[PDB]
């Protein structure tokens, strides 16, 4: 209990000398056990779907509860989680003139969630009737829609 | 800000106002129909309950005398007077319960020597409780001060 | 008798008592202002110094702060009672307190204010009363969790032995989106930074940065006088700059339209979920409540679950029969002085119970001790008339 | 053997019984002890 | 008012009952004896 | 700024995937505000050390510390131990040399406030009003009448 | 205890699968446990009766 | 970076639960040494460059 708390308070001190790539990636600090115990297998019978279907409906709905629950040390998912993705054809770019810095940009720009303030704000004028909050940019849905971004 | 083409100046005072305002307008406390702000401190999962309160106002005693003109403090929603009056309701019962249990051993035995070891025999019990029960934990509370009376 | 007399006593876990110092919150409509709710507040804090002040030494209000959150909706003031001395009757006690009380705030209100003896027990363990949670489990929204919901409250109140169930705060009042047409944006001339930040930093507020004040550091925040960002219609009068060094209107790649959003999302383990605060039957109680709360919830569309004296005595009890016997044994070995004490036990307890039949007590916490207590002297007195007579 | 068997507390019920019976428990080996060595004692000691 | 009114019902009516009346006596007769 | 669906899926769920591998616990809620406010409540078993327990949730928060909008990361992030009930709540109002209900905010969240939070295990203070901060505030025509924005 | 609360908190996972998921259990400790413990109070009474 | 090896970009939604955003290149651009000058950067002047 205590000798995670060390490693990883301290470990913590080394967070800003990493890249950011790492940063924004998974850290994680836990307790070993090299050695399985339950490892359940789910498959699909009659509704078929893929090696990748299952993969995220498991990591989606059980798994986030299975590594908290009775004291779980840390969870291993066989495959993974779903996650917009994405297959830049280079010949495509080139007769356009693109790069890859140019669809990142354009992803982090139109794909994102913004903070708009509301009408009524927090110091208001005296006497207003109304108060309610700003919608302004969202987080996309679906594939449909990341295929339109400009 | 700017310097417009005929060396105008813009301010940050031109283009808006700047007065030394409050971080959060979204709550405001009026003591009795009259303008003012308070402190509502929270117990932490634990906590000692009555020695924290009884050191909320230690912290606090100094600084006190430091306030500039008319600013004072007043105590309204506070704990601590229930704490001191079921102490000195159980222990005015303790009291009673020895002296009732006084006349009705005189009542049997007109033996004044006789109304005397009973009544010089349960005092000491009752102490041996709170050095038994502090040895286990337990502190005065609501339940273990019934469980004198009782 | 004795069964009859304790079965049918009702059962309590603490009771609640006068603290002298009580609290009641404040609820406002959809989108209720600041100066909206403070004329309630009021209204709140004169009932106690005007029309009790026999009773009131001193109020504390505070405005956009409930116990379900915060907002310009919610609120609260906190009471601070004159002493026990100086209130003597019951009428001067906070039972019969929040009692005219919370009659006065349903009479002369269109809003919502009640007020409440603290709960000295815990926050958990009212008796007679649940807190019923609503999961979505499959991958339904909001606004399709929402109509469960409606027809979960729907059902209990169709056919109630009834129960008392409402929402615990998820109102759903509506929000001004703004639609950025993207295309539109980069012909006049614009970055998509510096539009966010223009409607972020004006009307809602930004973390710019530390300043020093007297000594101690504190922050530095930018927004806009409250005349510019009150209703929709001030959105136009912000322009801003263009990669071709002029101005642009907010109209120009706008789209104003209002929606149906709630402002409170409420996430019972890693899923979205709504509160169910339901209490249990005048008549019946929990354990009858619950599992016919359990069978409502159950017929509800598919993608949709749900996630909730004591039990405790039924065996501790028997443990104390068993104990009994063997100390009734240990010093007293036959089998007929361990059969004599066992019949002491409700030789008194059945006026323990018809003590607190007859007033207004209950099966609480303190009476089934009280009860434990009159078996041991129920046992001594028994064990005197055996051991001295053997 | 009523006292200490209802005093396996559960629950949110926890020190509540506990402390309950255990409190009382105490004041009955120290009423004991008493009852066996100082209420022996003074009673011999001087009675009568 | 909790506690006593849950015990002087027990006690009023667990002496006034044992120590007369109920058993507390009817029992070591028909327990001790009865039958052995 | 943020309103209840921002809050929700950009601070509130990052969080709750990365809330895991933790010992004794039954269950963990939330509530996203449209205030742009979200925090989270994680129950244990009874009798579980407080101590510990804290440390696990928020050396575990602080792995999803770098998924987190920057506007929030300079914002406070705070681990604590509740206790949904006050005790002493001291209100601190002005007589003689008049003040506002928003400068006695700011005296006593800045000579009082920092030191009672501390002081005797003070799960968390709460202060009815707001700390000063140098506020301004843009008027959006005198900025166009320049050519400029926030 | 921590397997046997894997199954108690998957056991509310199984009832809102779509079409065709199943569960299924390979390379499992559970029932070596069941079976030491049975083979051992086996040998108990075993030792008792001869 | 971001063709051949990957590149997290940004978060989105599916379905109540916030994923990732990830970005790459179809497989057959990045399986030989031979495919690196497929890859046009754009320069300064507005031109490609292999
Ligand atoms: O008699 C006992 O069992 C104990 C007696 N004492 C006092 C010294 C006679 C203790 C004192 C303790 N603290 C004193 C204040 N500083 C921290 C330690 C303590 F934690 C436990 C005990 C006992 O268990």
């Amino acid at each position: 209990d205590i000798a995670q708390v060390q490693v990883q308070n301290k470990l913590q001190l080394a967070m800003p000398l990493l890249p950011q790539e790492v940063q924004q990636q998974g850290v994680s600090v836990e307790k070993s056990s090299s050695s399985f115990l339950m490892v359940v297998g789910v498959i699909n019978t009659d509704g078929t779907m893929t090696q990748e279907d299952i993969s995220d409906y498991v990591a989606a709905n059980m798994k986030d509860a299975i590594s908290r629950t009775s004291g779980v040390g840390d969870v291993q998912l066989f495959g993974s989680q779903y996650a917009m993705r994405i297959w830049m054809n280079p010949n495509e770019l080139n007769k356009f003139q693109l790069t890859p810095v140019d669809v990142i940009t354009a992803i982090k720009a139109q794909n994102a969630q913004v903070a708009a303030g509301q009408l009524g704000g927090t110091p208001p004028v005296k006497g207003q009737q109304l108060n309610a909050s700003i919608i302004a940019q969202t987080r996309l849905t679906s594939t449909e829609e990341f295929g339109k971004i400009l | 800000l700017k310097v417009n083409q005929d060396g105008s100046r813009v301010l940050l005072r031109d283009v808006a106002k700047i007065e030394l305002g409050g971080e959060n307008y979204d709550i405001i406390a009026e003591f009795n129909g009259q303008p003012a702000s308070g402190l509502g401190i929270k117990l932490a999962t634990g906590a000692n309950a009555l020695d924290t309160a009884a050191a909320i106002r230690a912290e606090l005693a100094k600084m006190e005398p430091f306030f500039p003109s008319g600013l004072k403090i007043v105590y309204p929603y506070d704990t601590t007077p229930f704490v001191k009056i079921s102490i000195h309701e159980v222990v005015k019962t303790l009291v009673e319960a020895i002296i009732l249990v006084f006349l009705v051993m005189y009542l049997f035995l007109q033996n004044f020597r006789a109304t005397l070891i009973p009544t010089i025999a349960v005092p000491v019990v009752l102490l041996g409780t709170f050095a038994v029960l502090a040895a286990f934990g337990f502190s005065i509370n609501t339940l273990t001060m019934f469980g004198m009376v009782l | 008798g004795m069964a009859y007399l304790f079965v049918r006593l009702p059962s309590s876990f603490l009771p609640d008592e006068d603290q002298g110092v009580f609290m009641t919150m404040v609820q406002l409509p959809a989108g209720a202002t600041q100066e909206r709710t403070q004329k309630v507040l009021n209204e709140v804090t004169h009932y106690y110094l005007t029309k009790e002040k026999n009773n009131v030494e001193s109020v504390f209000a505070v405005n956009g702060f409930g116990f379900a959150g915060r907002g310009q909706n919610t609120g609260i003031a906190f009471v601070s009672l004159k002493d026990w001395a100086d209130r003597p009757g019951e009428e001067n006690k906070v039972e019969a307190i929040t009692m005219r009380a919370t009659r006065a705030f349903s009479q002369i209100k269109d809003a919502m204010v009640f007020a409440f003896n603290l709960p000295a027990i815990v926050e958990l363990g009212t008796a007679t009363g649940f807190d019923f949670e609503l999961i979505d489990q499959a991958g339904l929204g909001h606004e399709k969790l929402t109509q469960a919901r409606n027809q979960l409250l729907a059902e209990a109140a169709k056919h109630p032995m009834l129960t008392s169930v409402r929402p615990n705060g998820l109102e759903d009042t509506p929000q001004f989106k703004i639609d950025i047409d993207q295309e539109k944006a980069q012909a006049l001339g614009v970055s998509i930074n510096d539009i966010n930040t223009t409607l972020g930093a004006a009307w809602g507020g930004s973390y710019v940065n530390d300043f020093i004040d007297r000594g101690r550091v504190k922050k530095v925040y930018v927004m806009s006088e409250a005349k510019y960002r009150m209703l929709p219609d001030d959105i136009g009068d912000w322009y801003v700059r263009a990669a071709d060094g002029q101005m642009v209107p907010f109209s120009a790649f706008s789209s104003s339209r209002w929606e149906y959003g709630s402002p409170r999302l409420e996430r019972y383990n890693g899923l979205p979920s709504m509160e169910i605060l339901g209490q249990a039957a005048p008549g019946k109680s929990t354990g009858e409540a619950m599992e016919l709360m359990e069978q409502l919830a159950s017929k509800l569309p598919t993608g949709v679950g749900y996630d909730w004296s004591g039990n405790q005595a039924p065996s501790l009890y028997a443990i104390s029969l068993i104990v009994v016997f063997l100390c009734l044994a240990a010093l007293y070995e036959s089998w007929s002085i361990p059969f004599s004490v066992m019949l002491v036990v409700p030789l008194g307890v059945i006026g323990a119970l018809l003590a607190a039949t007859f007033r207004g007590l209950t099966n609480d916490v303190y009476f089934q001790v009280g009860l434990l207590t009159t078996i041991g002297l129920s046992a001594k007195n028994a064990i005197l008339i055996v051991e001295f007579a053997k | 053997a009523v006292f200490v068997p209802m005093a396996f507390f559960g629950g949110s019920t926890g020190a509540i019984y506990r402390q309950f019976s255990i409190t009382i428990v105490s004041a009955m080996a120290l009423s004991v002890l008493v009852a066996l060595i100082l209420t022996p004692a003074l009673c011999a000691t001087m009675l009568k | 008012n909790a506690v006593g009114t849950g015990v002087m019902g027990g006690m009023v009516t667990a002496t006034v009952l044992a120590i007369f009346f109920v058993p507390v006596f009817f029992v070591v007769v028909r327990r001790r004896f009865s039958r052995k | 700024g943020a309103d209840a669906k921002t809050v929700q899926d950009t601070v509130t769920q990052v969080i709750e995937q990365n809330m895991n591998g933790i010992d004794n616990l039954m269950y963990m809620s939330s509530n996203s505000d449209s205030t742009g406010t979200v925090q989270i409540t994680l129950t244990f078993e009874s009798g579980t050390d407080a101590d510990i327990a804290q440390v696990q949730v928020q050396n575990k928060l602080q792995l999803a510390m770098p998924l987190l909008p920057q506007e929030v990361q300079q914002q406070g992030v705070s681990v604590e131990k509740s206790s949904s009930s006050f005790l002493m709540v001291v209100g601190v109002i002005n007589t003689d040399g008049t003040m506002t209900q928003e400068d006695i905010s700011d005296y006593v969240a800045a000579n009082m406030k920092d030191a009672i939070s501390r002081t005797s295990g003070v799960g968390d203070v709460q202060l009815f009003g707001s700390q000063y901060a140098m506020r301004i505030w843009m008027n959006p025509n005198e900025l166009n009448k320049f050519q400029l924005t926030p």
